[PDB]
């Protein structure tokens, strides 16, 4: 036989999804049916599949041809966000493995929120303060390396938790945050997203604190 | 004239009232003679002040036993910055100052006279951050966790002995030891408790103690992780970074603790190659 381990596990799973079809049944998911071998082999290939499923699972249009789909900008929008929710809870697994050395270790104790998982991070990734740091700190951290790293794992709600305990130092930011939250595909109105770009632009394109200059 | 030059009186034309007094204290200060030898005024002066100035510490009891401090920590950070501000002012005139430069047998005296003040003035000061350490964290909790010999020896510590005998530096550095072994149960942080006591407290604390730190940090952070199955592989390797590192450097009792959790861990084969490391950097001749 010329095929090796992995191979051969797929093989099986493409015969199932013909058996299938060959006598009508439902079509099943075929990304699950990759997905099922994948968890024989090391994380390189789950992590993979997990990236497959959730780009291609976009709302499409049945019976329609492929360039058509790939090619509007409705459905190329929804591949960003569906990225982006990718790269988000990737990076959040990524937080995890940080304070607790296992999956499994983390799930025990409980998965806390994305607040106090982050707050437990800054402490690992940064354990002495940078003098260049700004707008004071929230609970023993600077505020706005709790702000990034809360939107980096893509809990925009434990961010602004964050911002509404900082309501006197963040400024006028607080109206600006509220509305990127309720906004949706995370933009703006032109008017206000103008008033923020001008102001980082006039004085603040050098700042000394690099969390601020990244939110 | 040296209270004022550092600034005593001041709390009520202050800069020049300031350079008069540093002028007094070097011009009429003295010098040293053959009567065993007669130190100089100058160095009487500097013994009163400094001496007054934690007169209500060196006595004392470090801590009362539910344990706290003896001394409240407000009244602690202003006699830390009195004798902070008397070091500064003689690092700034170390040069104009007699006896504090190297200079016969009178002057030579009064060198060593002058220089011991200042290693007890930087003792003091590292002694008071260690107490302030100490009670920012859980001393209660770190007080449980001890055995009685060292429970008794820091029932009945003063601020002398932490400040000018060997027993309290050996104890200070068992807490030290014992500290940042609770921290990484809070598991806050550890490299920022780590440069607290790297550069405040040093010549007390060793740096061959915070890698050993960050060693047992990845460690019990590697038992907190143990379910997660990717985490530790990443974990447990760093740890094992970090000790082989301080090889040449690792107690016995510190060295076993990190193999029976290695052990917990199935992590076999690398604590094996931690012994057989620190073996070889004991003796690297052979």
């Amino acid at each position: 036989s010329s095929l090796d381990n992995i191979e051969m596990a797929y093989a099986r799973q493409i015969y199932i999804y013909n058996e299938k079809i060959v006598n009508g049944h439902l079509q099943p998911n075929l990304v699950d049916l990759c997905a099922s071998v994948a968890e024989l082999d090391d994380k390189s290939i789950s992590d993979m599949w997990t990236m497959v499923k959730q780009m291609t699972d976009v709302l499409l249009t049945p019976a329609t041809d492929a360039l058509k789909n790939r090619s509007s900008v409705e459905v190329r929008m929804e591949f960003v966000r569906q990225a982006l929710a990718y790269l988000e809870q990737s990076y959040k697994n990524y937080t995890l493995v940080t304070v607790f050395g296992n999956l499994h270790q983390a799930q025990l104790g409980g998965v806390p929120g994305t607040y106090q998982l982050v707050r437990s991070f800054l402490n690992i990734k940064l354990p002495a303060p940078l003098p260049g740091l700004q707008d004071g700190e929230v609970e023993g951290h600077p505020v706005w390396a709790l702000i990034y790293y809360c939107m980096r794992c893509g809990d925009l709600l434990a961010a602004s938790q964050v911002v509404n305990r900082a309501q006197h130092q963040l400024g006028e930011f607080k109206t600006w945050f509220q509305e990127y939250m309720n906004s949706k595909d995370r933009r703006l109105s032109p008017a206000t997203e103008n008033k923020l770009r001008l102001h980082y632009r006039r004085a603040l394109r050098n700042n000394t604190d690099p969390y601020k200059r990244a939110v | 004239a040296l209270a004022v030059a550092c600034g005593q009186g001041s709390d009520l034309m202050d800069r020049n009232t300031e350079n008069l007094a540093r002028a007094a204290f070097i011009e009429y200060g003295g010098q040293p003679r053959l009567a065993s030898v007669r130190l100089s005024s100058r160095h009487d002066a500097l013994a009163l002040y400094l001496t007054r100035l934690v007169r209500t510490l060196w006595k004392a009891k470090v801590v009362q036993v539910d344990i706290s401090s003896t001394i409240p920590t407000s009244k602690l950070v202003t006699i830390q910055e009195n004798v902070e501000r008397l070091r500064n002012f003689l690092e700034a005139n170390k040069s104009t100052i007699q006896g504090l430069a190297p200079p016969d047998i009178a002057n030579q005296k009064e060198h060593q006279a002058l220089h011991a003040l200042q290693k007890l003035m930087e003792s003091i000061s590292e002694g008071i951050s260690f107490v302030l350490m100490l009670f920012d964290e859980r001393v209660s909790d770190i007080y449980a966790r001890l055995d009685a010999v060292s429970q008794q020896q820091l029932k009945d510590l003063t601020y002398e002995q932490l400040f000018s005998q060997t027993p309290g530096k050996e104890l200070a550095k068992v807490l030290v030891k014992a500290i940042v072994n609770r921290n990484i149960a809070s598991g806050a942080n550890v490299e920022t408790v780590a440069d607290a006591l790297r550069r405040r407290c040093g010549s007390f604390c060793s740096p061959d103690d915070v890698v050993t730190f960050k060693a047992q940090e990845q460690l019990q952070r590697a038992s907190e992780q143990a379910h997660n199955s990717p985490v530790l592989r990443a974990l447990l390797a760093e740890s094992l970074r970090l000790f082989e590192q301080v090889a040449g450097s690792l107690t016995p009792a510190n060295l076993t603790t990190a193999v029976e959790q290695y052990i917990s861990l199935k992590y076999y084969a690398g604590a094996i190659q931690l012994c057989l490391t620190v073996a070889q950097q004991k003796d690297r001749g052979n």
